[PDB]
């Protein structure tokens, strides 16, 4: 484990969404920075509506 | 607003109180500052850094 | 037989009154372990398992 200040759980809001009658697009930009490492088993959406 | 009044006919009328309604000084109270419910966000495209 | 393991809402740890733990910007709310978050007091997700 390192010591430098980096975070644990990334929250990315979408770049641009397309709201349609039939679907709803979400596009994200995931920056895996230098000296960082992501397993996408932990990747999940946190969607919220009525 | 009927300063005095008796039963139909003889009455005086004082004018209504001066009530000025406008925005606050410096637009205080339009923008949620210091609330845990409603917090703004300036962030980069390293998304999580708020 | 513990049953009041809810009702905590927050947890903050400081070393020598200044140095936080883990202050390396590890959490989403980095200065305190936030345990409960009452909904209708919530914007940026941060709620699990409904």
């Amino acid at each position: 484990t390192t010591d430098r200040s980096q975070k644990l759980q990334l929250r990315v809001v979408p770049i641009q969404t397309e709201d349609n009658v039939n679907y709803y697009k979400a596009r994200f930009t995931l920056n895996v920075g230098d000296n960082r490492l992501v397993d996408l088993g932990s990747s999940y959406f946190d969607i919220k509506g009525t | 607003h009927f300063a005095d009044f008796v039963d139909d006919r003889r009455a005086t009328a004082a004018g209504n109180r001066p009530n000025y309604i406008g925005f606050r000084d410096n637009f205080i109270g339009m923008m949620y500052y210091n609330s845990g419910s409603n917090t703004g966000s300036f962030s980069s495209q390293t998304q999580q850094l708020n | 037989t513990f049953y009041l393991s809810h009702t905590f809402q927050r947890c903050s740890i400081q070393w020598d009154s200044s140095v936080p733990w883990p202050g390396n910007d590890r959490m989403l709310t980095p200065n305190w372990f936030e345990i409960k978050r009452p909904i209708n007091q919530d914007a940026e997700g941060n709620d699990t398992m409904q």
